[PDB]
């Protein structure tokens, strides 16, 4: 991806692996922003994850 | 007391580096199959407010 | 301003909220005392013996 | 068995784009699955490390290769669940398929 | 508009935000920010590069 | 707050599999009912 919401463009290298690995790596970097942002924007879910 | 303490800290060649102790400790080999590792505990004791 | 969802405190920056979420409503430190294969047994034991709970010094 | 040989058991493979790079030594001794001074003890793989560590290394190096810029050392810092729980679920899935 | 999720300042363009991140938060370690870390890694990269030629200079 | 976060396999499957198979194999040896007897 070129730019994710909350990030800065052009931070992902072309050597990013396809498939689940690419997904995991992206989410791993994107983790904290997603968690914090979700808390502000949405009500909490009903039981722990 | 605060006044003197700050004055002391202001002018002193001494430097406190917490890393040196952790490095000296963490590098000790141990078996991973024991249920209690003393290394983790002693780290957990002095880590707070580091 | 940015807010929590558990204690619902408010923060002036998103970064401050993130670290709070990583520190307050996280797991306790006592969980790290032992292996999970024991901690589950410990939890079962305490739950089992909850009937021995000491009464408050008001009903007595 | 080699790192990739065992890691492929869960379809963790090397991207074709990497075939022109000398990734061997990095995966061998640069992707720390358990650095003593950094990792939380909850993530300690214990005896199953014989087949757990390659998986973690593959995940680590994949993330490191993802970001732009120079290659940096990759370190597992924490598993939310215990490493034992992770291994158990993996064994279940391995048995399922 | 865009917000610097650390200092909570607002910016009209991603360019202005990026320049602020590179300039202001040059040494921060907040996980919400990536680019300062990479730039820091690049600085380490250069220092290693010095170690190379310092024991292997170039002759005419 | 928690519902099932403590749930895993909680015993060695190899032993249980060996046990379970053994009991099933020798299940034919079991006793007769007094009615049948
Ligand atoms: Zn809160
Ligand atoms: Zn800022």
């Amino acid at each position: 991806p070129i730019l994710l919401p909350g990030q800065t463009p052009f931070i992902h290298s072309c050597y990013m692996p396809p498939g689940d690995q690419g997904m995991f790596s992206i989410l791993n970097g994107w983790r904290d922003w997603l968690i914090s942002h979700a808390s502000t924007t949405l009500p909490p879910l009903r039981h722990n994850h | 007391v605060e006044a003197l303490s700050t004055l002391l800290r202001s002018v002193t060649p001494l430097v406190l580096d917490p890393t040196v102790l952790t490095n000296a400790i963490t590098t000790i080999s141990e078996s991973t199959t024991q249920t209690i590792s003393p290394i983790s505990e002693i780290l957990r004791l002095l880590q707070p407010m580091g | 301003s940015y807010v929590c969802n558990v204690c619902n405190a408010r923060f002036s920056t998103m970064s401050a909220l993130s670290e709070h979420l990583r520190s307050d409503h996280r797991d306790d430190a006592s969980t790290l005392l032992a292996t999970p294969m024991i901690n589950n047994a410990i939890r079962s034991f305490l739950t089992a013996w909850d009937g021995i709970r000491i009464l408050s010094p008001d009903v007595s | 068995a080699q790192l990739v040989q065992i890691a492929r058991v869960v379809h963790l493979s090397i991207p074709s784009s990497w075939m022109t790079l000398n990734t061997g030594p990095y995966i061998h001794h640069h992707a720390y699955d358990f650095k003593p001074g950094i990792t939380q003890p909850s993530a300690k793989s214990r005896d199953k490390s014989i087949w757990m560590s390659p998986i973690l290394k593959l995940l680590c190096t994949s993330y490191a290769m993802t970001v732009a810029g120079p290659v940096r050392t990759s370190i597992v810092t924490e598993i939310d669940g215990s490493a034992a729980a992770l291994s158990g679920n993996l064994r279940v899935w391995m048995r399922d398929v």
